[PDB]
RNA sequence: AUGUGCGAAAGGGUCCUGUAAGCAGUAGAGUAGCCUUGUUGUUACGAUCUGCUGAGGGUAAGCCCUCCUUCGCCUAGAUUU
RNA sequence: AUUAACGAGAUUCCCACUGUCCCUAUCUACUAUCUAGCGAAACCACAGCCAAGGGAACGGGCUUGGCAAAAUCAGCGGGGAA
RNA sequence: GCGUGAGCCCGGGUCGAACGGCCUCUAGUGCAGAUCUUGGUGGUAGUAGCAAAUACUUCAAUGAGAACUUGAAGGACCGAAGUGGGGAAAGGUUCCAUGUGAACAGCGGUUGGACAUGGGUUAGUCGAUCCUAAGCCAUAGGGAAGUUCCGUUUCAAAGGGGCACUCGUGCCCCGUGUGGCGAAAGGGAAGCCGGUUAAUAUUCCGGCACCUGGAUGUGGGUUUUGCGCGGCAACGCAACUGAACGCGGAGACGACGGCGGGGGCCCCGGGCAGAGUUCUCUUUUCUUCUUAACGGUCUAUCACCCUGGAAACAGUUUGUCUGGAGAUAGGGUUUAAUGGCCGGAAGAGCCCGACACUUCUGUCGGGUCCGGUGCGCUCUCGACGUCCCUUGAAAAUCCGCGGGAGGGAAUAAUUCUCACGCCAGGUCGUACUCAUAACCGCAGCAGGUCCCCAAGGUGAACAGCCUCUGGUUGAUAGAACAAUGUAGAUAAGGGAAGUCGGCAAAAUAGAUCCGUAACUUCGGGAAAAGGAUUGGCUCUAAGGGUUGGGCACGUUGCGGCGUGCGGUUAACAACCAACUUAGAACUGGUACGGACAGGGGGAAUCUGACUGUCUAAUUAAAACAUAGCAUU
RNA sequence: AGAGACCGAUAGCGCACAAGUAGAGUGAUCGAAAGAUGAAAAGCACUUUGAAAAGAGGGUUAAAUAGCACGUGAAAUUGUU
């Protein structure tokens, strides 16, 4: 008995491919007077032709080491491979950090905590290298405004 | 790399089907036959090849009219029909 | 290919309904002399100049 | 070809590595919860450490012993002088 | 005539390194090797054990001696002026 | 048996249609050699060999016969720059089914791209067909004995548009110009989803659309003084006359860099179904949870408009541009959906469950949700920037405008680019392969041959290594382990003594922190040279986003606001989210870029400045080219 | 159309035959091999062994020492006796 044709019509009534169809050992004759795509149907339906599962692939292990690195274990010096600004470029440091000082000062100018004077200054400022964060930057202000009160 | 590689870069066609000749023979840029000529006037031939004018020579086709020459000739190219036929 | 011109589509045609083998009847006329097709062509043989 | 026989296992000896899985602990840098607020207060997480443990694994394939462990086999078939 | 940088460009020395060497040993896979199946080619006057002699001045064959016992397998690189 | 000899004659066997002696005549008349020509056949010899691309094993069935046929079960490889899914050139039936003696598949064969008999390619929307490019060829003319050479707008009387016809015959305008071929990757009118076959499908069936050309009628629009209204404006609205002649726009264009928006893929949390594991553990691991073309409606950078008038200058990008030639601010208009919602459309597709059913046949219940994250990968759009002694096609085709020719109603008229309605869309290609077997290399040859799509982990990464979907298990086999080999490797002590010559091999190598000479065209040399650290576990610190802010009047089913104010919380509270960097304790046979991946260095001489190029198949160089300089 | 002191299938034209054919080359062009069963197919009915190809009997013929691998059937080379 030769099956080749019933296999290859069988994936693609199932929309499978052909590794994953399975015969009945014991029903080969049955299975072998099968022609049109009308009888494979009938003998999917009655149980002597199904489609397999697939093979197993899990990410546990991936998603495990992925929380173990959020809490600092598997970032050491042996475990670096590219360089410290192909893992975190600079660029990318310097555009995150004028966005959040910028950021700010609109917030304060609009609110009324200063004027457009004091604005201006420090907006200059912080394109230049004067201020490491954000806490640097409001530090400056409350200073700024002490003085401006005397 | 003259030679086998070489050998694998042929995938076009210097020459097509001519409409006259019928040969494997018309030059596809200079839409020229290299056997008959086309599409001058006249047929290519020459004097030096008695073997190619052998092979196209008068009779070696159909000789669809000129083969009932000699019979009209021989009768004397006359018109009718034989006394009292029918018809 | 399958991008083909009418003039080839009919030489293509020619050339398969020449290449099947002779009737058995021939075989038994009175002073026969042929055996087989002499004329055969397969697509693996021989190259066929369009 | 009945034997101090031949074969397949097993037990012991000899060698090689280096202390198995499992369970337990007043061991453990510390952390997060819950209560009567403890002299070990408990519940959860924890590389590793300690005990059972010179243990566990392998060992003739060209290592040794077994009348003192178990199971099987055997006085042919063919050719020639 | 000089000359920084550059070079699968030629050359000499130094440090590190090693079976390149003293001096050679051992292991793995595929062959070779044996079997079943399948199955070529180059080449070939006739052939195929030597020593000396003379000879076209370096013989497988001639002359005088040495000798000399079926059919065969794996390798080898003296000769066949291969 | 005869003859010195070339030769002649007879006996026996096989066989089946013509042949000889003697004298003359006549010639393509006698073979061992020519590395002689054509054909046939030996030894070598059952010999050399049939060894790249990791690999097969068990049971059953078929059959005279099974390592290389089919089913199931194990073990493996390709590892998304694939041994996957589709195409262009080229081939031409190699595609599908049934069957089969020989020959072919360098072993076998019940199998086959082989052999025999039948079957298979469906378009107004995908192409060709249309346009022009580099180029090729006709016409006017000029050469050449001539086959023919040049010439493409020229030293040419070179065209096209309208109106009635009694009925074609007849009238009237404009005129500088006037051929064709040439792209299945350039330009260009129009189709999507689901199902269906042994073999075709954006082509067949069902549903739902679109384009061009041609005729045409209803509804609506305009006009009673003739060809629409609204907005300060940018402009809007279902329409809303427009000939000759002319102006403009689209077609229509380079390479590279960072940044922002959108679709698809990847990743994380929850829920409903199904499956795998369960001595012990795991509210656990894996799979499905979809939405097309075509339309409606609300929005989305640039830019433009109105008010007003800026120095204590302001606005503002990751990247310094913008503004009295009018900024900030307040309010508007508009190009651009692959964005949200609705029609299409759940009736589809997909996942579960329960009954029928020899077949013919099926039938019925449920479900088909909700969030987050990012220097992630891929495609697309936008605003910016850099480079040039380099500035990055043409034509067909379609639209707007300037002008005002002609024509038209007061009961009807309307050459209204608005809605709906009627008819038609010819011809050729379409199967299959696109390569360790369908193309070219004499062949089923480790060679060569243009593209599209592109998953998880480690990691800087399209590096190497392992896996999922999909695909293979195909390269003659069985047994044994001699020499000599080809390919892969390790050696005590010495360390180039070997050799023409350190040829081959060994040694170094990622990342973080220190340190770095002579010389120099000041740019380099430089990763110069030379050092130290790196695992696991338990902790600590730093780097962000969103939402809230107190009174006094009036309106509104705690109101949300029209306001008059007051104020800068000595910056507080709640919630949300990935990664990158730095420090400490503990621990181990001192080991930790634990595999993979991965520079040896220095002091000098000769010579060419550098980057580039050549003898396809023995020479890659000091040879050629080059910028600069000079001469004619 | 008629002839010959011509050739007799490696000769005579490249071709006595489905020959300017099959086949090679991008192309111009290059270019073969291959005649004969018997007077007549009367081209082997039946039985038996074999999966089949075939063998052994038995038939036709004047002859199968003529079976379509077909008139006669030499040498090189090979098997048995
Ligand atoms: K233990
Ligand atoms: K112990
Ligand atoms: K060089
Ligand atoms: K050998
Ligand atoms: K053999
Ligand atoms: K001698
Ligand atoms: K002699
Ligand atoms: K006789
Ligand atoms: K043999
Ligand atoms: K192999
Ligand atoms: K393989
Ligand atoms: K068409
Ligand atoms: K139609
Ligand atoms: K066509
Ligand atoms: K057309
Ligand atoms: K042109
Ligand atoms: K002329
Ligand atoms: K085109
Ligand atoms: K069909
Ligand atoms: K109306
Ligand atoms: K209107
Ligand atoms: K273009
Ligand atoms: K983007
Ligand atoms: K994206
Ligand atoms: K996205
Ligand atoms: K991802
Ligand atoms: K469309
Ligand atoms: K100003
Ligand atoms: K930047
Ligand atoms: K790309
Ligand atoms: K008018
Ligand atoms: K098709
Ligand atoms: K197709
Ligand atoms: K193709
Ligand atoms: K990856
Ligand atoms: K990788
Ligand atoms: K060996
Ligand atoms: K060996
Ligand atoms: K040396
Ligand atoms: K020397
Ligand atoms: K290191
Ligand atoms: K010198
Ligand atoms: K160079
Ligand atoms: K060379
Ligand atoms: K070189
Ligand atoms: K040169
Ligand atoms: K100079
Ligand atoms: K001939
Ligand atoms: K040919
Ligand atoms: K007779
Ligand atoms: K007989
Ligand atoms: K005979
Ligand atoms: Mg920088
Ligand atoms: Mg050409
Ligand atoms: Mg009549
Ligand atoms: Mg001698
Ligand atoms: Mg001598
Ligand atoms: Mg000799
Ligand atoms: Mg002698
Ligand atoms: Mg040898
Ligand atoms: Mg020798
Ligand atoms: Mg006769
Ligand atoms: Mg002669
Ligand atoms: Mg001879
Ligand atoms: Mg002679
Ligand atoms: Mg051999
Ligand atoms: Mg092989
Ligand atoms: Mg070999
Ligand atoms: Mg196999
Ligand atoms: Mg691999
Ligand atoms: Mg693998
Ligand atoms: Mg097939
Ligand atoms: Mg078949
Ligand atoms: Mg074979
Ligand atoms: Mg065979
Ligand atoms: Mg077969
Ligand atoms: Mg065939
Ligand atoms: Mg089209
Ligand atoms: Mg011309
Ligand atoms: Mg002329
Ligand atoms: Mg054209
Ligand atoms: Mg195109
Ligand atoms: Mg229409
Ligand atoms: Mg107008
Ligand atoms: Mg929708
Ligand atoms: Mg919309
Ligand atoms: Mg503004
Ligand atoms: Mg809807
Ligand atoms: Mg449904
Ligand atoms: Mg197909
Ligand atoms: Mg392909
Ligand atoms: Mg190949
Ligand atoms: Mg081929
Ligand atoms: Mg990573
Ligand atoms: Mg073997
Ligand atoms: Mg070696
Ligand atoms: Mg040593
Ligand atoms: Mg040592
Ligand atoms: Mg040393
Ligand atoms: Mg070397
Ligand atoms: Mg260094
Ligand atoms: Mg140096
Ligand atoms: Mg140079
Ligand atoms: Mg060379
Ligand atoms: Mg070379
Ligand atoms: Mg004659
Ligand atoms: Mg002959
Ligand atoms: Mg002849
Ligand atoms: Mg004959
Ligand atoms: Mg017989
Ligand atoms: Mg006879
Ligand atoms: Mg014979
Ligand atoms: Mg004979
Ligand atoms: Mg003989
Ligand atoms: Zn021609």
């Amino acid at each position: 008995v030769n099956l080749r044709t019933q296999k290859r019509l069988a994936a693609s009534v199932l929309g499978c491919g052909e590794g994953k169809v399975w015969l009945d050992p014991n029903e080969v004759s049955e299975i072998s007077n099968a022609n049109s795509r009308q009888s494979i149907r009938k003998l999917v339906a009655d149980g002597l032709i199904i489609k397999k599962p697939v093979t197993m692939h899990s990410r546990s292990r991936a998603r495990e080491l992925n929380l173990a690195r959020r809490i600092g274990r598997h970032r050491g010096f042996g475990k670096r491979k590219g360089t410290a600004d192909a893992r975190m470029p600079q660029q990318v440091l310097w555009m995150r950090r004028q966005r959040v000082l910028r950021r700010l000062l609109v917030k304060y100018r609009a609110s009324g905590k200063i004027d457009k004077h004091l604005y201006h200054e420090l907006y200059h400022l912080a394109k230049g290298n004067t201020f490491k964060h954000k806490r640097a930057l409001v530090e400056h202000i409350h200073r700024a405004k002490a003085e401006k009160a005397r | 790399t003259k030679g086998t590689s070489s050998f694998g870069k042929r995938h076009n066609k210097t020459h097509g089907l001519c409409r006259r000749c019928g040969r494997r023979s018309l030059h596809n840029q200079k839409k020229v036959c290299a056997s008959c000529g086309y599409p001058a006037a006249k047929t290519r031939k020459y004097n030096w090849s008695e073997k190619a004018k052998r092979r196209k020579v008068t009779g070696t086709g159909r000789m669809r009219y000129l083969s009932t020459v000699p019979r009209r000739f021989k009768n004397g190219f006359r018109t009718g029909v034989p006394k009292g036929a029918r018809g | 290919p399958s991008h083909k011109t009418f003039r080839i589509k009919q030489k293509l045609a020619k050339a398969q309904k020449q290449n099947r083998p002779i009737p058995q009847w021939i075989r038994l006329r009175t002073g026969n002399t042929i055996r087989y097709n002499a004329k055969r062509r397969h697509w693996r043989k021989t190259r066929l100049g369009l």
